[PDB]
């Protein structure tokens, strides 16, 4: 029923799924600001990944 | 005295029929409340408006 589709779409505001995603690989978080040997860890992550 | 009769009948019926019935629709909305969007975009086939 159109009513239940309305109710579903109302409730999606509060608990949505992720339809589209644009992602970066996690090594891009490895940053010298946080970690010694950042480059080395980064490269290791590339290889491991 | 002698008598002969031969009788022959052949009858043929062939019938055929087909239906193709295709229905398509794509209501599209931008803006407004997500529940109103989903409720209205849902295609009431009896009232496509």
């Amino acid at each position: 029923t159109a009513d239940l589709m309305q109710e579903w779409g109302d409730a999606v505001q509060y608990n949505p799924a992720i339809i589209k995603v644009k992602v970066e690989p996690l090594y891009e978080l490895v940053t010298a600001t946080d970690f010694a040997y950042s480059s080395t860890v980064r490269q290791n992550m590339k290889q491991a990944l | 005295s002698s008598h002969g009769c031969k009788e022959l009948e052949n009858a043929l019926k062939a019938a055929s029929g087909t239906q193709n019935n295709v229905l398509r629709g794509e209501p599209f909305i931008r803006g407004g409340g997500a529940g109103f969007i989903s409720g209205l975009s849902y295609l009431e086939l009896d009232n496509p408006a």
